[PDB]
RNA sequence: GGCCGGGAACUCAAAGGAGACUGCCAGUGAUAAACUGGAGGAAGGUGGGGAUGACGUCAAGUCAUCAUGGCCCUUACGACCAGGGCUACACACGUGCUACAAUGGCGCAUACAAAGAGAAGCGACCUCGCGAGAGCAAGCGGACCUCAUAAAGUGCGUCGUAGUCCGGAUUGGAGUCUGCAACUCGACUCCAUGAAGUCGGAAUCGCUAGUAAUCGUGGAUCAGAAUGCCACGGUGAAUACGU
């Protein structure tokens, strides 16, 4: 019932983030349902590049988005205790919905 | 008996499952004559099965969603060719010989910039 | 209209991004606002400090700036008191404690930015630009970097008409995204115009 | 075509009407806002209304209940 | 046979017997025969005189062909009596809208003969 | 083509019976990507002939096309300095698909009441070779026999 | 409904129970029906939106 | 484009967020479905004394550096070349060229 | 009501990789290169597509994204605010949207997508309004909530080639929503009207397969304002004899 949502862009940096928070919870609480992912999220935007003319130069960029949900099974007073002010992933948005 | 198949024709996802003995053609709780018994290509739900005998011997409870009408009508023959696995010794050889296991990726052609419907060029004369 | 950056097509797959932190669309603004104008004030003072890249990674309710120079002895100045002077002029601007990472390079002369402002640091007084480049180009060639194509722009030689030329030495990947090549650009505004510079220095591969 | 719950008049276009009933025909009045409407309490008003160059004299009828000054104070000049 | 004086149901459905009348269109033509209770797929061969006087009181409520001809002309004559923007803009032969009238305004400009 | 000589891909056959012959008429009679509506009125057009005659369905229509197979047409071949039309011996295999183009426009012209009927009498008169769709065929043969020069 | 129980949007609160004890934060969302306050704690910088009861946190 | 048009927005953001960012009942709800006496007409009479520049209809989402009116995007708050100005030098996280 | 258990089979969800290279077989050909058939496979020859635009030409465009040498204004060409104009009109072209009907206009019954947006905002039910939508109000800073009832299709019919029950411009009347403000100058819904035109000359534009074609929708902008545009999805060809 306790949810740990993690919100970022790339799967190449969140992949060490789902490893650090299931194993450090295992040493203290050992009560988790496993990481259940979310569909990858795409924000594509075509933009004009020529400074004053020519509505043909549209280059596609995208700010990509990814979400992964940990969902520990039991409200443990040891998992949250050891992993309160602790998150390896840098430049990340953690959502510890208790 | 209780064995699996898979068809994914044009963004349409299927869940195929084979049954022997009884004969009925049910397509996701829908009957044979009501849902598709007047729609065109009611044979494409049974297409490869002329050489075998199934109408009296095999019943199929088929569930396909998504995509389109013909895509759900195409996945049902694409899914059954991954679901002819019980007599696959007498089925896998012909279904490549009749090319029936193939996916036929006539995909969505993505919109290139400028190319109107991704291949269509705007009208440009000599001036 | 030519010459796309191999930088922007290769960020992340081989070379890390110049900013990495999450934000919502609503706090996309205030995170963005701090980044430009203090790097503006960073490039005002650490212009002579020989810096290579400034990646700013500011987590939710936090900010860290990874300054990548080669002479931090003039950045810390003496006893590191000037590092806090970078910190006191940024804390009351963004309103968040902005910690500063001056993570240096051991090798200054194998950097795309330093060779760019090298000619620009000596462009003010009229130099034969070829030998000025040639020196740095040869130095960067023999020091291990296997490829270089180096650019200058403006009105070279006190000229009036348009002039640009490049000096090819080694490998230049622009159709192979796997290999490792950087690029930067600065400018020289003086009593005769803007005399500009690009570079493409190749490091390696997988 | 805006709202049944209310039209709009400027407050300066408001008290020009209240001074009208008490005093009377002296001079053609002057305004700027062509987007203030006409209510039935302004009959016979000789308002000259700014087109953007000068002021164009307008007379009031009582069909003008949801109708603006600028139908009678135009701007576009053609030949 | 005799609706609004001269206008005739020409041998067709009773639903399109009413829409042929000037002054009545999409949902009033459905409203007339539904208030008459007669089905829409029926013909003038079935519609007899015993309902057409029941039709006459039903159409006695609104404005009719020659009658609607007057007030729309009366309104634009009042618009001419205003002599205003929309007063002038009719008789010039130019369309009165927020129309891109610079090229494609051919309703008031007419055919491209001279 | 220029050098990359390609054939033609396969023809999606009739669902009623596995005939590649019938489908090549279904594809051209279809317009605008709508095969589902166009096949039924094609199938109803099969039910215009199979009760008018009552003989077959694979032979009752083949006789309507085999009696109107143009043994030759015209095209422009370069042998000098201008425009000349040369009589070209069509393949049996090519007589078929270029005959149906004459017939599918016959469904367009001569509007009788409706598309099912607008195709109906036009496919009917083609079986006896006196139809107007047959008429535009041999006036090309009037042109084709007027220059029979090449052997 | 009183102070902590009457949690408002954006109102800062105080946590004194669980690992989030000794921490302050704001209640972005409130749930009187579920008797739960949606407040996040500034843990290692990133706000840690967690649900705390009125008695689990104090009005600040 | 011009420092004066960028001098408009600092005046625009100021007096609008004096009234029309926080005080919304006096400008929106007070002429909803109530009686058509002239007291809610008196409510919009007070709406004339305030600056009409302070309305949120004035809102021109501008480039924060150079102030370009057309060709805008709200997801960065920037002009249409500034999103490339961070795409090619990496000043925005996750902003990758869509290689699809 | 997959709604409540149960399950880890399975669709889907998302990661690190496995998978394709003319590897193998035969003819031909200079034992080479190499084309293309035979095989199995998910795919067969760069499997479909995108991204990457060499040296360079037009000394092609932009000083109005920004920078910047000279030049001039620097009691003005700089600055401020309240209206108009950019929305002007005999005529011409360009690129788009709509019909010129029956494979159709219309009414009822019923079928099936992927992509994505969302907080001084997006809006489930409920009450009424011909309708459009107003008031009231959950959920939801999001695979859970909403937007969002996708249409052509199909079935029963209904009408029979007429400027027509085709078509939608124009214009008058009455309003819905936005917002200081809808005259000049918004959009939409509805009431009323219903002109041109029944495949368009020389000439010329697109296209090698889910392409063509037709039907439907979301999004960026944004108080409001798309037939534009960038993306998605539905059904589904002809023909490349030859240079």
């Amino acid at each position: 019932r306790i949810r740990i949502r993690l919100k970022a862009f790339d799967h190449r940096l969140i992949d060490q983030a789902t490893a650090e928070i299931v194993e450090t919870a295992k040493r203290t609480g050992a009560q988790v349902r496993g990481p259940i992912p979310l569909p990858t999220r795409k924000e594509r935007f075509t933009v004009l590049i020529s400074p004053h003319v020519n509505k043909d130069a549209r280059d596609q960029y995208e700010i990509r988005t990814h979400l992964r949900l940990v969902d520990i099974v039991e409200p443990t007073e040891k998992t949250v205790d050891a992993l309160m002010r602790l998150d390896l992933a840098a430049g990340v948005d953690v959502q510890i919905s208790l | 008996n209780q064995y699996y198949g898979t068809g994914r024709r044009k963004s349409s996802a299927a869940r195929v499952f084979i049954k022997p003995g009884n004969g009925k053609i049910v397509i996701n709780q829908r009957s044979l004559e009501q849902y598709f018994g007047r729609e065109t290509a009611r044979m494409v739900v049974r297409q490869p099965l002329e050489l075998v005998d199934m109408v009296e011997k095999l019943d199929l409870y088929i569930t396909v969603k998504g995509g389109g009408i013909s895509g759900q009508a195409g996945a049902i023959r694409h899914g059954i060719t991954r679901a002819l696995m019980e007599y696959d010794e007498s089925l896998r050889s012909e279904l490549r010989k009749a090319g029936f296991v193939t996916r036929d990726a006539r995909q969505v052609e993505r919109k290139k910039v400028g190319l109107r419907k991704a291949r269509r060029r705007p009208q440009f004369s000599k001036r | 209209g030519q010459k796309v950056h191999p930088n922007g097509i290769r960020l992340g797959i081989v070379k890390p991004w110049n900013s990495t932190w999450f934000a919502n669309t609503k706090e996309f603004a205030d995170n963005l606002d701090s980044d430009f104008k203090v790097r503006q004030y960073l490039t005002k003072e650490l212009a002579k400090a020989s810096v290579s890249r400034i990646v700013i990674e500011r987590p939710a309710k936090s900010i860290r700036v990874t300054i990548h120079t080669a002479r931090p002895g003039i950045v810390i100045g003496k006893k590191g008191e000037d590092v806090e002077k970078l910190r006191k002029v940024v804390a009351d601007i963004a309103g968040v404690p902005a910690q500063i990472n001056i993570a240096e390079v051991r090798k200054p002369e194998l950097d795309a930015k330093l060779v760019a402002d090298s000619i620009t640091s000596q462009l003010e007084r009229r130099v034969m630009f070829r030998r000025a480049m040639k020196r740095a180009v040869q130095n960067a060639m023999r020091l291990g970097a296997k490829g270089i194509k180096v650019e200058v722009s403006g009105r070279l030689g006190g000229a009036e008409i348009a002039r640009t030329e490049w000096y090819r030495e080694g490998r230049v990947p622009l159709h192979t995204l796997r290999a490792d090549i950087d690029y930067n650009t600065s400018e020289a505004h003086t009593t005769y115009g803007v005399i500009g510079v690009k570079v493409w220095i190749f490091k390696g591969e997988i | 075509r805006s709202l049944k719950k209310g039209p709009f008049i400027d407050l300066h276009l408001l008290k020009k009407v209240e001074k009208a009933v008490e005093s009377g025909d002296k001079k053609p009045l002057r305004t700027w806002s062509r987007r203030s409407t006409i209510f039935p309490n302004m009959i016979g008003l000789t308002i000259a209304v700014h087109n953007g160059r000068q002021h164009v004299p307008v007379f009031v009828t009582d069909e003008m209940v949801g109708h603006k000054l600028g139908e009678f104070a135009p701007t576009r000049t053609y030949r | 046979a005799r609706i609004a004086g001269i206008n005739i149901p020409d041998h067709k459905h009773a639903v399109i017997a009413l829409t042929s009348i000037y002054g009545v269109g999409k949902t009033r033509s459905k409203a007339i025969l539904a208030a008459a209770g007669i089905a829409e797929d029926v013909k003038i061969s079935e519609l007899s005189e015993g309902q057409i006087d029941t039709l006459r009181d039903e159409v006695a409520k609104f404005v009719v062909e020659g009658d609607l001809r007057r007030e729309i002309s009366m309104s634009i004559k009042r618009l001419m009596d205003l002599g205003c923007y929309r007063g002038l803009r009719h008789r010039r032969g130019l369309p009165v809208r927020g129309q891109r009238t610079k090229t494609n305004a051919r309703t008031r400009k007419g055919p491209r003969k001279p | 083509p220029r050098r990359r000589v390609i054939g033609q891909r396969k023809i999606l056959p009739d669902p009623k019976f596995g005939s590649e012959l019938l489908a090549k008429f279904v594809n051209i009679l279809m317009v605008d990507g709508k095969k589902s509506t166009a096949e039924s009125i094609v199938y109803s057009a099969l039910e215009t002939l199979a009760q008018r005659s009552g003989k077959s369905e694979l032979e009752a229509f083949e006789v309507a096309l085999e009696n109107v197979r143009p043994t030759v047409e015209v095209k422009s071949r370069r042998v000098g300095g201008s425009t000349y039309q040369v009589p070209v011996e069509v393949r049996p295999v090519r007589r078929n698909a270029l005959a149906m183009r004459w017939i599918v426009e016959a469904a367009r012209k001569r509007g009788d009441k409706s598309m099912a009927l607008r195709l109906a009498n036009e496919l009917s008169d083609a079986a006896e070779n006196k139809g107007t769709a047959v008429k535009k065929r041999e006036d090309v043969h009037r042109m084709a026999e007027a220059n029979k020069a090449f052997a | 409904p009183r102070p902590k129980t009457l949690f408002e949007p954006g109102e800062m609160v105080r946590v004194n129970d669980g690992p989030f004890a000794d921490f302050n934060g704001v209640v972005e969302e409130v749930d009187y029906e579920k008797s739960r306050l949606k407040v996040s704690v500034s843990i290692f910088g990133r706000a840690t939106p967690v649900e705390l009861d009125f008695s689990q946190v104090e009005k600040a | 484009a011009k420092q004066s048009m960028k001098a408009r927005e600092v005046k625009r953001v100021a007096l609008a967020d004096k009234y029309f960012a926080k005080r919304a009942e006096l400008k929106a709800i007070i002429s909803d479905v109530n009686a058509s006496d002239e007291d809610r007409w008196n409510a919009v009479l007070k709406l004339q004394t305030l600056p009409r520049d302070s309305s949120p209809s004035r809102q021109r989402n501008r480039c924060r550096q150079t102030g370009r009116p057309h060709g805008f995007l709200r997801k960065f708050g920037l002009s249409r070349i500034k999103v490339r100005e961070a795409a090619m030098r990496g000043e925005i996280p996750g902003l990758k060229k869509a290689s699809w």
